[PDB]
Parts: C-alpha cells; structure tokens; sequence
C-alpha cells in the first residue's frame, strides 16, 4: 500500500496527460534563402532549418 | 410549480458496487451526444483522447475528430484558419457567447454535459427519466409558447425540445434505436462524460477492501499481543498486618 | 512533563504478569467476549438510546408533515 | 548512556510518544486526537498536491480542478481525498470534542483553550477551502456567510467589503481565501503542538475522571499500537468515500461554475455547518441571528466555567449521561434542520432545538451536576 | 520433524536482517500474484470492457 | 545561430560553440545538437517528425 | 512565584531572549541572527500579501505582478520590498556563514550543519522566487539551472522532466513553483527553531573563542536592543533598495515576459547565485560542472573536519586571518566573473579564482592553522 | 492611471472617447463598439502578435509600459535611440 | 540550556559598576572614539586590506583587456 499511494503521489507531477502534444510540421525550403537561419516551434522547442 | 417528483431507480450495469460501466453501450452514448446533443449543447471538458482507452480506438479516435472543422492558431499574417480535426482538442461546440444559446433556444441555456450526472440530484436516473419522461399537461395547466411539459423537472416548464425519438443510427454491429435505448445509451455515456474514474476508482476500492480484509485483523492482531500482557496482568494487594 | 519514578506513592502491590509469546491474543474471544458487550449494552442502553429515538420520532413525524402542508395543501378549493 | 534520552531533538520524541507515562485506561475516544494530527497532515499533504496543479483566476478557478480530476495522472484520487479527508476532520474534531465533555477533560483550562482555538481554525480553514473550485455553491457559500459580519454595527459594512476585496464576491476575493486556505494549516500545526505542550503538563485524563496515576503505562508498545490500528480504521473510512462514494457528503451543484445572477434556492453550508446554519436563521435577527451563531461555538469556552459536580467523569453520572445525550441527538436535529428549507415543520422544530441546545448547556447540564452531588450527599 | 513455523524463525525470522530481507523479498512477489488474481477477480465479474472489445478492431 | 569561432552557433549560458553541422567544438555541451527525424517531399518542401 | 519561569510557554521565551546567558562580549557580527530571523518573517509576510494578488497561470502570471505594483493599493511597496528583502536575506546568511567561519562557531556541528541545512532551502527557496512572475531571467533562469539535473548519470533526463511536468518549463512548471515557494519557508522556520535549540545546549562562541562562562550577561537589556538597534540598521538598508534604488539589484529583462523561442545572450541567475555560477561554467564538463556546483556549497560541512588550529577564532591567527580575507576577496571575484560573458580574460581568471577557492578551503587554510600551531610552540 | 497625473476628470474622459474599442457580447451574442469609457486601457495596434510582423517588415515593436526598465540605460537609451539616429558609415549593408 | 548560577566556579573578583542614569551614554564620544578606531583600523589593514586591491586590480585590467580584445582587435588587416 505505501508503494502504491507513493506512486500515485510520485506520478501526479511527472507530466500531466494532457501537455503530450505535437507531431508533424511542413516548412517550405524556397522561403529560406542561402545563409539564414530559420527558427520554428516544433513539440514545444525550437526547430532549426 | 412547487410541487415535484423524484427519480425511480433505474438497475444501470454501473449501480453495483465493483461495477464497470458498459464500454459498447458508452460508444452508442458518445453518437447519441455528436447526432443530437451536440448542436445545442456544449461539453468543454471531454475530447477525442479521453475516447481513446475508453470506447474507440487510436486510428478510430483521429477519424471523428477530422469529421468537423475547429479554429487552429493564428499564422504569421495573424490568420486563425481551419483544420481537419486532431485528437487533442475537445467538444467546444454549438455557440460562441453564451447569450447565443438564448437567441437560438428562446431564453433557455442548454447548459455543459461534462458537468450533468454528477450537477443534478439523482445522478443519471434524473436525465434518464427527464428524457424518456416526457409526458402531455393535464387540466389547470398552461405553457407559453413551446415551453414543452416535464413531470421530472423543476416547475415542469422546460425550454428544451424533446429530441428523443428522432430515431437516428449508427450502433454498429446492430442495434434497434429506440426511445429507451438511446436515453439509457446517452446516460451511460453522460455517466463517463462526468466520472472517467470511474471504472479504477472501484476496481482500486476492490483492492482497498481486499488489502484492509488482510490488515484490519492482522494490525489488530498485533495489538492484541502487545496488550495481552495488561490484559491477564494479576493483582494482589498485601498490606502490612 | 511528568517521568515514571517521580509519578506517586504505591505501597502493598503485587503485580504477576505473563509474556506475550507465552499467551494467547485472542483468549476466549467469542465465549467471553459477546456475553460482556451485551452486558454493557444493556448497562448503557437507557441513557443513550431515547434522545435518539427522540429524534428519531422527530424526523418522520416532520417530514411528514412538511409533504403533508403542501402537497396535501389542496385538499379543498371548492367553489 | 541511551542516547534517546538526552539528545535535545530525541527528548522531545520521547516525552511525545515513547516514554510518556499513559493511562493504562483508556480507550477508543482517545484516538481522535491521532487522528485529528493525521488528518491535519494528509490534509496538508494532499492539498499541496493539489496547488502544483489548481490555479486561483475566477476563470480559470473550476477548470483547474477538472483538468486535475481528468487529465493529472490520479489528480481525482488526491482531489477527493483531499475533500473527503476535510470531512473526516470534522467527524474526528466532532468526535474529540465529544468525548472531552462526557469525560470532563476541559478541566485542564490551557489545553482545552488551545482546542477551541484549534476549532475556530480548522473551521475557518475549511469556510475558505470550499470557496476555491469557485462552484455554486463556493459563490453564495463564501457569500451568505461572509454578509454576517455586516451585522456588526456601526463598521460590520466596512469589514465585510475588506474582507472581500470589492463590493461582492470576486477577482480580489478567491485568490485571498486562497491564500489563506494555504497559510492556516500551517498556523493550525504549530497550535497544535502548543496544545500538546499543555496537555503534557498534566498527563491524559481517564475514563473514570479519577486519577491513574496509580497506574500508568509507556505509550512505548500500548498506544503506538494502538494509535496504528486506528490510524488503520480511518484510513478504511476515508478511502470508503473516495472510492465507492466521492460525493455523498458533497454538495451537488458546486459542480456547475459561479454565477452572482442566480442563487439555488437551497443552499447550504456543507454538512459540518448545518448545527450552526439552523441556530442562526433560527432567529428572526440580523444581529441575533449572528451572535447567537457565535454564542453557538464560542459557548465551550464557558463550558468549565458550569462545572457543578464533584466527579470528574461522567462514568458514574446516569442524570449526566442523559443530558449528554440529548444535547447529542439535539445537535443531529439541527444538524437534520439545517439541511432542509426554512418553512412550516422545521422553522418551529429547529426553533425548540437552537433553545434546547442553549439551555441543556447553560442550565440543564449545571443542575443535573447539582442534584447528583445532593443525592451522593456530596 | 518441527514446525513450518519453527523452521521459518530460525532461517529467517529471527536475525532482523533476514527477517527484513525476508520482507522485502516476500512483498515484491506479493504485488505481483496480489495484481494478478485482484485484477482477474475485477474483470471475471465484469465483461463490459475494453479487452474483449479489441478482437473487433486490429485493423484501423 | 551565426555566433561564435565556428560559424554555427553559440549557445551563450555556458558558452558552447557548435559548427554549421550543429557539432559541438567548444565549451561544455557534452554532445552534437539533435537531429531530427526529416525526409524532402519535394526540392520546395520539408517534413520535420 | 515569577510566573515568567514556571509557564510552560514563557520558560521558552525566557530562555530564548531573556534570561538567557551571553558572552557580555558579541559584537556586530552577532546580530545577522536576528537579522535572518526578521528577513524570515518579513519575506513571509510581504509574500503573503503578495500571495492575495498573484496568480501562476502562464498567462497570467506577468500581469498579475503589475497589477499590483500599479492597481493594487500600495502593491509597489509590498513587491518591492519583497523582491528586496530577498537579496537582504542573502546578505545576510552570507555575513552569518562569514561569521562563523572566522570566529571557529563551526566547532558546533549540529548548530553549523543546521545552518547549511537552512541555507540550501532559502537558496531552494529563493531560486523558484523568481520564476513566478515569468520574466526572460524567470524562463531560462528557470531552464538553465533546473537542467543541471539533467548531468546525473543514467537518470538525470528522467528527473529534469519530473520536475518540469512537461519536456520544458511551462504549465505544470510555474503551479509547482509557486507552490513550493509557499510551503518552504514555513518549513525553514521550523528547521530554524531546530538550529536554535541546538545552539541553546552550548551558548554563543564570541570573538575571542575563549569561551565567556566567566563574565555572561543576561539576554535582557543587553541584547534584546542591541538587536533592535541592528534591526533598525536593516530597515534602513531594506528601505534604501525599495524607496530609492528598487531595480538596482534586479535584472531588467525579467520585466518583458518569457518566451520559450528567444534567450538573450548575457543572462545569469540573481546576484547571490554568480559566484556559483563562476565555478560551474569554469569547468569544460557537464557532469564536472555541476559537480564542482555542489561542492562549492556542500563543502562548508567539510570545513569542521578541518580544523587544524589549536586556537579556535581567529582573532589571534595572522597567517589565517589573511587567508579568510583572500577568501572573501575571491568569493567577490567570482562574483564579478560569474556577472561577465564567457568570453577572453573572464574565463581564465574566473577559472583561476574557482581553484583557487577550492585550493584555499582544502588546503591552506588547514595548513595556515598548523603552521601557527608550530610557530607557537603548540 | 492618466487621471491623477497630468491630465483632469472630464480631460481623461474626452480622450478615452476619441476611439472605439470592442465592448463585451450582447444578448445576441454581439460585441459592438463603444465612444471610450475611462476603464480600460490602451490595447492598440495588432491583434495576433505576428500581425505586428506582417505590418513592420518582420519587427516587433515592444509594449511601451515596459521600456524605461526593460532596457539597460533606461531613459537616456530610448532618449539617445531616438534623438540618435544617424547615418551608416563604410563598411556597412543594411538589407531593405 | 544553561542557567546563571551553574555556569562555572569564579574565585576573587570584585566588580564596581554604575547606574545608567548616574553616567553618561557617550563619555567621550570623539575625544576617545576616533584615536580607538584609527588603531583598530591600523591594527588591522595588513590583514584585511590587501586581498581586496589584489582584487582590484584585476577587475580593472580585466575589464581593460577585454575591451582590448575585441574593440582594439582591428588593428591591422591590411591588403
Ligand atoms: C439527448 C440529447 C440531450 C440531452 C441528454 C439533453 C439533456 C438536458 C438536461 C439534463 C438539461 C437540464 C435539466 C435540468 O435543468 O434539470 C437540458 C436543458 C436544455 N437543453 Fe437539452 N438535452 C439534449 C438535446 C437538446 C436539444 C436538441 C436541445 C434543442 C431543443 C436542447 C435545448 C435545451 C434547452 C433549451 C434546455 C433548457 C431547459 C431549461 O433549463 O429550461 N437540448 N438538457
Ligand atoms: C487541530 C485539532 C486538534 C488536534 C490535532 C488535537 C490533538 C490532540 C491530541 C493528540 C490529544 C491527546 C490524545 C487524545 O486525548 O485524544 C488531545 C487531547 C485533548 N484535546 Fe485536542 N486536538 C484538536 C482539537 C481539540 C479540540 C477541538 C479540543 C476541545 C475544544 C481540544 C481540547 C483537548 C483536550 C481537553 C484534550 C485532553 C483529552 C483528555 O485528556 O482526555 N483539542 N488533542
Ligand atoms: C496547507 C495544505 C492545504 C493546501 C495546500 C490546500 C490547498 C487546496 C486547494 C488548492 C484546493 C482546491 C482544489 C480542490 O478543491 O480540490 C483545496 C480544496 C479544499 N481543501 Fe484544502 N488545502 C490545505 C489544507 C486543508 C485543510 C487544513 C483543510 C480543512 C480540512 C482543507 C479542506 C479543503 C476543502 C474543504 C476544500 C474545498 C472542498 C472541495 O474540494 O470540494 N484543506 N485545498
Ligand atoms: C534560516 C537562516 C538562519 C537563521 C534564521 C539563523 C538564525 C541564527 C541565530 C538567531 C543565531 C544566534 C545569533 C547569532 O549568532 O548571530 C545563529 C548562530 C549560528 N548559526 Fe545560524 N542562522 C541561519 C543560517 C545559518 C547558516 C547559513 C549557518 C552556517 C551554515 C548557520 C550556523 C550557525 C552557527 C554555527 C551559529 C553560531 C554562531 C556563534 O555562536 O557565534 N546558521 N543563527
Ligand atoms: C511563504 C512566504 C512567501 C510567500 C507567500 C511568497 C509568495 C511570493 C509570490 C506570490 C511572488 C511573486 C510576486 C512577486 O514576484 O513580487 C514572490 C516573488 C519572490 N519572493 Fe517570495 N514568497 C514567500 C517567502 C519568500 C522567501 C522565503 C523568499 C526568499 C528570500 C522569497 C524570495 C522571493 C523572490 C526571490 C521572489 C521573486 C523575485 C522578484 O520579485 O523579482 N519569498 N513570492
Ligand atoms: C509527524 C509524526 C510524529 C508525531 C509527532 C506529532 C504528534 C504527536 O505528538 O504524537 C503523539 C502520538 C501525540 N499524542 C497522541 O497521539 C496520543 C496521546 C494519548 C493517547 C493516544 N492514543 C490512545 O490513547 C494518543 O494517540 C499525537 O498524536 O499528537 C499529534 C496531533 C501530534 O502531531 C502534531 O503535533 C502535528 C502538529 C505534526
Ligand atoms: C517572533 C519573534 C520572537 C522571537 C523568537 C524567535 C527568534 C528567537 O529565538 O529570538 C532570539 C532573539 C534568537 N537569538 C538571537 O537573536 C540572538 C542570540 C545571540 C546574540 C544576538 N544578538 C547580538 O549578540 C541575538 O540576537 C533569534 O533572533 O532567533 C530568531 C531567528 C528566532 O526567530 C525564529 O526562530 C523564527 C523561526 C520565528
């Protein structure tokens, strides 16, 4: 039982069911011209192309 | 109109106390809310995931939510365009200001069906008679306009149409949509809509008693032996004389 | 805060007392233990049970009248 | 030399529950106050779970909570623990109390003072704690009884809209109560243990009110144990609600988010307020209505200052005994009353009873103590 | 010949340490087969699950 | 992104130089920067995930 | 009979500022006790009524803040001085742990390890402090450090994320926070209670480390206004900050709210965290780095085991008192170092000066102490 | 906020009416416009934060409650940024 | 805890002292006080003193060198 109850408690702060989004995104290259960096948010960090 | 009844006690598979809810008859439920519920009720809190474990399945799941057209984002013009449906979000449905559900339905808030079950005294039995009770206005009586008749509701003056019968289907495999089917079907859904815990909740409290049934006389067995020595302790008094 | 040794003053006192593994838990259990709570149900009874049943009477006898004033209320309008 | 007796932490550990002399006498109605510090820190323990997730924001005040009882990894499991721990704290603070007079424990002033502190408290905590998911029931709740000090004359107006931040109930008023509902237990636990200082000045009281000095016992073994097993039992207890029955002790409609337009016509504090609710609408009084609220509470206090008998206990005392009792069955009247309406059966009945309750303690109980010492020849 | 009893305080009951091994070794196995015939017991009495659902949906 | 001895970047906490591969060359960073799962739908467009 | 002594409350209060015996020879280095007692409560009670305004919600959290240093009645003061207050109590346990260090205090472990107990969690503390209002600093301060977590071995990944409640600091990161920073410093006051009883079985060190038994005065008069005297002396430099100069020791970046896509190149943690930052960042490894963090602070536990000296302040040490103020004038370098870019001179000499440290600490001053041992015959 | 400040009662009032902001929804779930009350402030511009993007050539231009405590200098940095101004010497580009 | 009167064992010492409102606050406030912490201070530079302008004086050509290093850099790229 001290398991258990311990576990539940230890488990309600380890990530919420509901911030478990993002997947896919589609960036289209030719808005990028040659030397730039382009930043954008993919899975709720910085994505670099 | 000061006067009221109260709900019988419908035997639903849930009333038990270990008792699951019915996953096929929280499916039906669930089509019962899209088809007729949906377009006049909201229900803010459930989404397609929660669907997930419960009733459908994981491609099943993307497939309803893609089946309506919610507002994404803003997009680098300071857009907010459509998209097809994800999984993520929930059932923000019929109306935007809440007074446009009064514009619509003539004064009258359909109000959120997350809440329902557990917000309404008698639980599911209250909406399972409120729906399959319907019934016409004897004598005295009045109504103003369509403020349709309702035995199970406070005053007896609803606002709200009975979208009962409306035999409309879906339940796969086969399954006859009638009046009581479906309110039964809504209900158990609603049930789960409210109490998703339902379920673990008791198959836990199974536990809880079956762990205290193991405790409760063992923790008190080693009381016992503890206090045994006071228990069987012998006095003599011997005064001098 | 008070330490055994400076508790208080006992003279003649006896006091035989037997080992825990040596003894059962449970001594006489059900042959002595019903007989006792009985005894001292009955020894409590009338001191505990009628303000209860007083309620009790209270309870049923209003609510039945709170139905009764209203519900019962027509009753007669005749005219 | 045993270093559990003069290390300065371990002492205090050992006057508290290791060699602390007991009485080898007591009984079940000394538990409660194990239970009470368990409760005290469960509550504690689930309510902080409860913060890493609830917010305040009138906004988003009930969304909070739903989103922990759906989507948190066993949020429901903490929430109504949580909630069904804080009635288990009145069951127990009821309880504790109850046993206190029956056995005349309030003889020792300091301890039983800082108890009466310790109730106003947890009472205080628990107003504020309901107020928080921002239900129906947490809007009028947190508004019918808040008003009360507008009855105050001359600045009950003033108080009232200071306490609340506004002109009503608002922005302004649930992150306060929030706030304090964080801070109080905290509070409540340092009491305690002033409580507990008192309290071992004199040692327990008994069942017999007579002295056990003759006879004690170590709280080593006997009431560890017996602090376990029924540490055991209140857990049983607890966990029957959370997991068969959540909401049987909770008002349905503080489901269905706040609204200053409607008002339920029902409304009621929870349960361990309905003695309080009826004595004060038991009385055709803004003013009276409230003071006779307080006198309802603040009268344990007065409590020993009405012992009459020559015994401690009420072990001995039948006249006593049946007072106790009706003052018992008379608390679950009003109990009963305020839970329903205020019309015909039950204004008159919860009438009788609020003055009962004010007479059996100020007159009745006084003089059964009286005629017992005379029919003793005491 | 002794007694079960006997035999399990001399090997493991009586060193605190093989009495606490004891322990830790008995809950870990205790957990599991406790797991298994309480859910077993849970499901046995039910059927309205999402287990005997799944047969119907492999596909998509 | 176009800071540091590499051309590549500088991750300023610490300071961290990765090159134009996103490789670390110096300072702390104990690894090269994440790759991403990514395929070419076309010459125009990309699909990160 | 002077119920002052007998009470079972005012023994404690007697024995904690009045009749209490101390060295009739303390100086000013003494009173940052007090100083920390008063910061204590004063953080607690500014962050309190912050607390009846504040939110955390993401979205809210920021405007919260300026609501009430501009809407909320006299909000400014109550925010500033809190934020204030803060860097006053950093001060001060860094004057404390100077203190003691030179004048041998240490010699009492449990009162010296208490203490390093109460400085990890005011620092805990402080830390998730500024997060709340969810400035720039507040989001990568916030990332920065926490992920340091992520150095440990095999799990380090697995309690970054458990901490986060998410993959990144969002949501279920600032609740947690403000939430953790509420129950702390309740518990640091209990952990204080538990320093002082402590310090109590020994009575107070003083410049000499001779040891006063021989000339005591009472706590009464003496001490009491010379406390109140320095807590004026607080009040003034607290005042000076909030009234005169209240972003001198703030970041300005923390105003303009968070943003998970930028980071602007300078950032480091508040003030009293540099010299630390210093020493992490002056090492070319993750796991070194944060290593040589925790030691950087978990090594004042160190200090007791070397003492080498036969002497025990160092109010007749030359050869040590020059390494103490080497220390000192080193923690400041690292301090400055720690508030530059990682960038030319910077590095190196902040690389120097973190050895250095760790080199003066472990090795000469130990050293130093036998050195005068011999030189006096000892 | 401008009230005790520097301008009057009826002052405040007229340049609060001098635009029209988004008052809350109407029976029918509305959301006209309104003269200017006093209350609320001074919520401008863009809508979505990128729409500042789209208008000034992918810049954001900054709250200005912020300012004077945001950037180091304060004052006399937005003071030089504005009265500054001047022209690009060689070496130098600049892109539009 | 420790009490006056079980502190420790003093033989032979006679104390003399003053009432407060015999004496004043501040004898010689600046006549006596000045000369006192000039000698303390005196007593005391050697010690305390040096680690700081060590201190000193590589902040300054610290932050010297760092201006150096990138403003002074160009310099010479002459071609
Ligand atoms: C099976 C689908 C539906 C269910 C289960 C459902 C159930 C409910 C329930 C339980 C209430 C509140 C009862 C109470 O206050 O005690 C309600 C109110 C209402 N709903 Fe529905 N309803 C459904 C479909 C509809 C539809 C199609 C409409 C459009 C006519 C509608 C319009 C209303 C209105 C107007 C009210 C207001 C009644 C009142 O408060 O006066 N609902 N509904
Ligand atoms: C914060 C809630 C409270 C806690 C945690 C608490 C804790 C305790 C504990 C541990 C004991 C000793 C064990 C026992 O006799 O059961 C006790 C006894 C007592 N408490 Fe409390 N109690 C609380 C509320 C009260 C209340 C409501 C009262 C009465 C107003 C009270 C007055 C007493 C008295 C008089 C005793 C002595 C009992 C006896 O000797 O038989 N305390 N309490
Ligand atoms: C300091 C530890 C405590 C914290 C951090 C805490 C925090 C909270 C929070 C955030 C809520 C709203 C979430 C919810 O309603 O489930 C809440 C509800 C509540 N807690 Fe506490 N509280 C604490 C101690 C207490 C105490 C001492 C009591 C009194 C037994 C108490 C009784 C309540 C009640 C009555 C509610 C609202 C009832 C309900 O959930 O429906 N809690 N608490
Ligand atoms: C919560 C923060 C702290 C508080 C409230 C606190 C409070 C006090 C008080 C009131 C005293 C007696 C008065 C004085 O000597 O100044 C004291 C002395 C002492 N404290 Fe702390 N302190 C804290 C942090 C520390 C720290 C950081 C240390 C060292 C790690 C520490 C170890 C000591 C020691 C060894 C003494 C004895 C001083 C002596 O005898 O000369 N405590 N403290
Ligand atoms: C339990 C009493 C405390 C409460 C209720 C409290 C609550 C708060 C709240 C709500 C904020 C955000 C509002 C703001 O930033 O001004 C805050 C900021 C902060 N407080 Fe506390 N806190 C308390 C004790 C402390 C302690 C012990 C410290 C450590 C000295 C502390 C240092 C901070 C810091 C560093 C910040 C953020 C810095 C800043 O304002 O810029 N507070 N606190
Ligand atoms: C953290 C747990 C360690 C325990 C120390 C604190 C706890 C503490 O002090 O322990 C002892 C156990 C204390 N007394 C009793 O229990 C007790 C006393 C007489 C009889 C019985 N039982 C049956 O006859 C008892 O059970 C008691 O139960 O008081 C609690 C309220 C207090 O709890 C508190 O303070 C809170 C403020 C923490
Ligand atoms: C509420 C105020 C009543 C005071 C009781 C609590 C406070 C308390 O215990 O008071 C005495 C005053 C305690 N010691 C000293 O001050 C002190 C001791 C030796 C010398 C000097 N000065 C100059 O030589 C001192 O000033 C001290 O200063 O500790 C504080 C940290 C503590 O504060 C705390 O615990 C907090 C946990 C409350």
């Amino acid at each position: 039982a001290a398991k258990n109850v311990v576990s539940q408690f230890v488990s309600s702060m380890s990530a919420s069911a509901d911030v478990l989004a993002m997947s896919k995104i589609e960036i289209k290259l030719s808005d990028i011209p040659e030397g730039k960096n382009m930043a954008f948010k993919w899975r709720g960090k910085p994505l670099f192309v | 109109s000061d006067l009221e009844l109260h709900p019988p006690s419908y035997p639903w598979s849930h009333r038990g106390l270990l008792s699951s809810l019915d996953h096929t008859s929280i499916r039906r439920g669930f089509q019962v809310y899209k088809q007729v519920c949906s377009s006049c009720h909201s229900m803010d809190y459930v989404a397609y995931r929660h669907l997930v474990g419960v009733c459908y399945t994981e491609d099943e799941a993307k497939a309803l939510a893609e089946e309506v057209e919610v507002q994404d984002g803003p997009n680098e013009d300071g857009e907010m365009f459509m998209r097809p449906g994800k999984l993520s979000d929930y059932f923000p449905k019929p109306y935007p200001n809440p007074e446009a559900a009064r514009a619509a339905n003539n004064g009258a808030l359909p109000p959120d069906l997350s809440y329902i079950v557990r917000a309404r005294h008698g639980g599911e039995d209250y909406v399972f008679s409120l729906l399959t009770g319907y019934c016409e206005p004897p004598t005295g009586v009045s109504l103003r306009e369509g403020l349709y008749f309702n035995p199970y509701f406070p005053g007896q003056a609803i606002g709200m149409a009975p979208p009962i019968y409306n035999e409309v289907l879906e339940f796969d495999d086969g399954t006859p949509a009638t009046m009581s089917q479906v309110a039964k079907d809504v209900c158990t859904f609603l049930r789960w809509a409210a109490e998703p815990e339902h379920d673990h909740r008791k198959r836990m409290g199974l536990k809880m008693l079956l762990m205290m049934g193991l405790l409760l006389p063992l923790v008190y067995a080693m009381k016992r032996h503890k206090w045994s020595v006071l228990k069987s302790r012998k006095l003599a008094y011997r005064p001098p004389k | 805060g008070r330490q055994f040794g400076h508790l208080t003053r006992v003279r003649h006192v006896i006091t035989y007392s037997l080992s825990p593994f040596e003894q059962r838990a449970f001594p006489h259990y059900f042959s002595k233990g019903i007989p006792n709570v009985l005894r001292r149900t009955r020894a409590c009874i009338l001191r505990v049970a009628p303000p209860f049943v007083a309620f009790y009477l209270v309870y049923t006898w209003g609510t039945q009248e709170f139905e009764k004033s209203k519900r019962k209320n027509p009753a007669a309008y005749e005219n | 030399t045993n270093i559990r007796k003069s290390h300065p932490l371990m002492k205090i550990v050992n006057n508290a529950f290791i060699d602390l002399p007991a009485p080898s006498n007591i009984s079940s109605w000394w538990n409660f106050g194990s239970l009470l510090g368990i409760c005290l820190i469960l509550q504690i323990l689930t309510g902080l779970f409860l913060a890493m997730h609830y917010t305040s924001d009138t906004t988003t005040a009930f969304s909070s909570v739903t989103h922990i009882c759906r989507d948190v990894n066993y949020g429901w499991i903490i929430r109504y623990m949580h909630a069904n721990g804080a009635s288990m704290f009145f069951i127990c603070l009821y309880m504790h109390v109850g046993r206190g007079l029956y056995y005349g424990s309030y003889t020792f002033l300091e301890t039983w003072n800082i108890g009466v502190i310790l109730l106003l408290t947890v009472m205080a905590t628990a107003f504020m704690g309901y107020v928080l998911p921002w239900g129906q029931m947490s809007f009028w709740g947190a508004t019918v009884i808040t008003n009360l000090l507008s009855a105050i004359p001359y600045i009950g107006t003033n108080l009232v809209e200071w306490i609340w931040g506004g002109f009503s109930v608002d922005k302004a008023t649930l992150t306060r109560f929030f706030a304090f509902h964080f801070i109080l237990p905290f509070i409540i636990m340092a009491i305690a243990m002033v409580h507990l200082l008192f309290l071992h000045e004199t040692g327990s009281n008994n069942p017999t009110g007579i002295s056990s000095d003759v006879d004690k016992i170590p709280f080593h073994p006997y009431y560890t144990i017996k602090d376990i097993l029924g540490a055991l039992l209140l857990i049983l207890a607890l966990m029957l609600l959370v997991l068969f029955a959540p909401d049987l002790l909770g008002d349905p409609d503080n489901y269905t988010p706040a609204n200053p337009l409607n008002t339920p016509p029902h409304i009621k504090p929870e349960w361990y307020f309905l003695f309080a609710y009826a004595i004060l609408r038991s009385i055709p009084n803004k003013l009276g209505g409230v003071l006779a609220l307080a006198f309802s509470i603040l009268i344990l206090a007065l409590i020993p200052l009405l012992h009459t008998s020559k015994q401690r206990s009420m072990m001995f005392r039948p006249l006593s005994q049946c007072l106790f009792w009706a003052l018992v069955a008379d608390l679950l009247t009003l109990t009963w009353i305020g839970g329903q309406p205020v019309e015909h059966p039950y204004i008159t009945i919860g009438q009788l009873a609020s003055v009962l309750y004010f007479l059996l303690i100020l007159v009745l109980m006084p003089t059964a103590g009286t005629i017992e010492n005379k029919l003793l020849k005491w | 010949a002794p007694t079960l009893t006997a035999r399990l305080y001399s090997l493991l009951f009586r060193r605190t340490s093989t009495f606490a091994l004891t322990i830790v070794v008995g809950a870990l196995f205790f957990e599991r087969a406790f797991d298994q015939g309480a859910d077993a017991i849970y499901e046995h009495i039910n059927e309205g699950k999402l287990w005997k659902h799944i047969k119907h949906k492999y596909e998509n | 992104a176009n800071a540091g001895d590499f051309g590549g970047y500088y991750c300023p906490c610490h300071g961290s130089h990765y090159d134009a591969s996103g490789r670390i060359r110096k300072g702390p960073a104990p690894l090269n920067l994440e790759v991403p799962s990514y395929e070419f739908t076309s010459d125009d467009m990309v699909i990160v995930g």
